[PDB]
Formats: structure tokens, sequence, C-alpha cells
């Protein structure tokens, strides 16, 4: 009966109403009365009306006043510094049922077939459902129309909104695999996009990308990278894309931290030229927490930190890849906050980058991205998206952002 | 009895 539910606090509203409290004889226990679409609770697909609230972010909800529960849950949900939110609940079926998926699909079909196309409703639904719920909706849509939802929306939408919506319909591994394929299409390479995905995805993400890429395209991802890249840049991309980094250990290896830092220095700043294979092996094989400590210890040996050392030692695609990788290791939400700022800061918008980050990180670490963004740039990610984009496309991105800061 | 949208 007792269950701990983790919920992101990225959405502007939790999206629930509650009932009960010890000042009430009809309902001494606080329970959920209604779950609303558009809020965090609905997205979890793990909370139903009738569940007995026990604890939220460690604070107690059992045998409290109705106002105590209201204010305690509100205070927890507004405390963005603790992500995710932990909701301990007591049960007396899925929260998002076959009927919910069928209703969403029915409403999307209505919106597609409305004269002029009702894009507001399409955005309102799809950017406020989890990726898993979107797969359920696509399944229900095909069952009722005998047409694929992605194909129907490709025909009904256009412009940047079309790009957002079709991206949201793919599973995370499908989306990444299709963006990797796209980065390698045509004459030459979108190195920035290949580097962004390959440098930021974890072992578990890359395992699934490698599998799904082979299924979609009938060739291994590694073989397409080898075909499209060369030199040390190829060696680094191939290495990272294997998704075989050491897992985070429970023991900090201080001796190896120091030896790796010394080896990175000896390989680069200390010598004429660079021993690039040494850099590749250390930065692809060691766990991320280990490398965070290596890069701090590196500053004891080197007059320049790791990012400045890369700029001094290497150039071109290889330099771009190492700079992205080291940011991803040091602070991945800040890496994405900086890429979002760069996509909007100047004339027009690098919509390709803005869209991909909002689609791919919406359900991963968007609140931490937002926190780093607001701390560094002073106004919110929401604010920048509002100034740089317009229309239903803007509204879709703002829903993926989740809320203002 | 008391219902409150959080
Ligand atoms: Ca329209
Ligand atoms: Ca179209
Ligand atoms: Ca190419
Ligand atoms: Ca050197
Ligand atoms: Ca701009």
């Amino acid at each position: 009966e007792l269950k701990t539910v983790t919920l992101s606090k990225m959405k502007q509203s939790l999206g629930i109403s509650i009932s009960g409290g010890i000042e009430s004889k009809v309902q001494p226990m606080v329970k959920i009365e209604k779950i609303f679409p558009g809020g965090a609770a609905f997205l979890s697909g793990a909370l139903q009306a009738g569940f007995e609230l026990v604890a939220v972010d460690g604070e107690n909800l059992e045998q409290v006043t109705h106002q105590r529960a209201v204010d305690t849950i509100r205070r927890a949900y507004r405390n963005k510094a603790r992500e995710p939110m932990e909701l301990v609940v007591r049960v007396p079926v899925k929260a998002y049922t076959n009927f919910d998926a069928e209703r969403d699909a029915l409403n999307i079909e209505t919106a597609i077939k409305t004269k002029g196309v009702d894009e507001v409703t399409i955005v309102n639904i799809l950017t406020n459902r989890s990726n898993e719920q979107r797969q359920d909706i696509a399944f229900a849509y095909q069952r009722r129309t005998k047409k694929e939802l992605a194909s129907a929306l490709k025909s009904a939408l256009s412009g940047h909104l079309e790009t957002v919506i079709l991206g949201l319909l793919k599973t995370p591994a499908q989306y990444d695999a299709s963006e990797l394929k796209a980065s390698m299409k045509g004459l030459g390479t979108d190195e920035d996009s290949l580097i962004e995905i390959i440098c930021s995805r974890t072992n578990q993400e890359l395992q699934e990308i490698n599998r799904v890429y082979k299924e979609m395209y009938k060739t291994d991802l590694e073989k397409d990278i080898i075909s499209d890249t060369s030199g040390d840049f190829r060696k680094l991309m191939v290495a990272l894309a294997k998704g075989r980094r050491a897992e985070d250990g429970s023991v900090i290896d201080y001796e190896l931290i120091d030896q790796d830092a010394r080896d990175l220095y000896d390989a680069g700043v200390k010598r004429k030229g660079t021993d690039v294979p040494k850099w590749i092996s250390i930065m692809t094989e060691r766990s991320v927490p280990h490398l965070q400590k290596v890069f701090d210890r590196y500053k004891s040996y080197s007059p320049y930190d790791m990012l400045e050392s890369i700029r001094k030692e290497v150039k071109g695609d290889l330099e771009n890849a190492f700079l992205n990788l080291v940011q991803c290791i040091q602070n991945k939400p800040l890496y994405f906050a900086d890429r979002l700022y760069d996509s909007m800061k100047g004339k027009g918008t690098r919509d390709k980058v803005l869209i991909r980050i909002m689609v791919s990180r919406s359900e991963v670490d968007m609140l931490k991205i937002r926190s780093e963004f607001k701390r560094k740039y002073g106004k919110s990610l929401y604010y920048y998206i509002q100034q740089d984009t317009k229309g239903d496309y803007q509204k879709a991105l703002l829903y993926l952002c989740g809320g203002d800061d | 009895k008391k219902i409150t949208t959080v």
C-alpha cells in the first residue's frame, strides 16, 4: 500500500486538488480529489484520486490540518532546489488508462480535421503528456484511424512547430538516432549536433541509441560515424558512442585521480604538441565523478584549466568535441543552459539546436538546466524563449520548459 | 469536505 512517487517539479503547477485533514470528521486523512491534465502529477502516471497522502519531501502529511497539507505541499513544489519531489502515498489499474489514451487521440484527430487545423489543442495535449503517454496516444490514434499519428501531423503542421511535434512523438532513443542520422546526411557533417548528442548521452542512453539506430537504419551507428568522420575526431566519437564508460564506483580512487591529472598535463600543456590518444583514453574511459575530480586536480599541475588547455592544444572538430565533452562532464545542465543561450542570444534563432535541447531534455533535467540558466543569465529560460520565438511554436517550447523562474 | 487546488 505504501509507495514513494518521484515527480519532477518542472511544470508550473502540480495539477492536483486535495481533500481532508484532521479538522474534518468526514476525512481525517488528506487524499487526492482530482488530478488535472497539464500538471506534474498527471505526467507521472503514478497518482490516482483517492490515494492517501503520507509525506512530501520528507515532511509529514498524516493527521494534519487541511491548511497544513496545502501549504506544506505548495512549499515543497515551489522549492525547485530539490528535484525530484518525493511523494509518499498509501493505496486503498494504470493512472493513464487505455480510455485516457483514446480520448487524447480522439481530441487530436478532431484538431487535425478542424478547418484550418486546431494547432493550439495539438500543442496543449502533446507538450503536456509524457513520452510514454505519447506512445500510447500514437497507438490509439492508429487503431482508430488506420493512419499513423506522425504522418497525420506531418501533413497537418508546418514550420518549426512541425519539427517540435514530430520530435516529441519519437521515443528518446528514436529521436536521438534520427538526429544522429540527420547530422551525417548530405555532403559533409553537422559536427555540432553529432558532438552534442555523442558527448552528452550516458552509457544507458547510448546502449539504446545503438540498438535503435541499427533497427531503424540497418547499419550500426559506429559504422556510419566511421564513414562520415576522420582523424582523431573520429577516434573520439567512436570511443564515446560505444557507451562503455566506467560506471560510477562507491570508492573514490584518489591515487588514479592524481595520476590521470598528471598524465593529462604531461600529454598536453607540458610538451610540444599533444598526445591525443592519452586524452581520449582518460576522458572516455573514466567515470564522470572521477573525471570531475581529475579536472580539479589538473589545476594543481597546469597553469590553465582543462577547457583552456584544450583551446591551447587542439583545433577544429577535435577541439570542439573535447570542449563539449569536458563541459558535459563538469556540469551537464550548465552545458545545456549555455547551448540554449547561444541558440537565442543573437540575431534570429538557431531553432535546430533550441528545438532539439527542449525536446530531448524536457523529461531529463530541464529544471536543473533552468536553474543554471537563471543563475548565470539573470532571467529565465522561459523569458529568452518568449523573446526569441512566437506563435504556437513558442507556446510548445514554453510548455517543454515547464514554467518560469 | 474541504477541497483545495494546490
Ligand atoms: Ca490553424
Ligand atoms: Ca508539413
Ligand atoms: Ca555526410
Ligand atoms: Ca602541448
Ligand atoms: Ca535571438
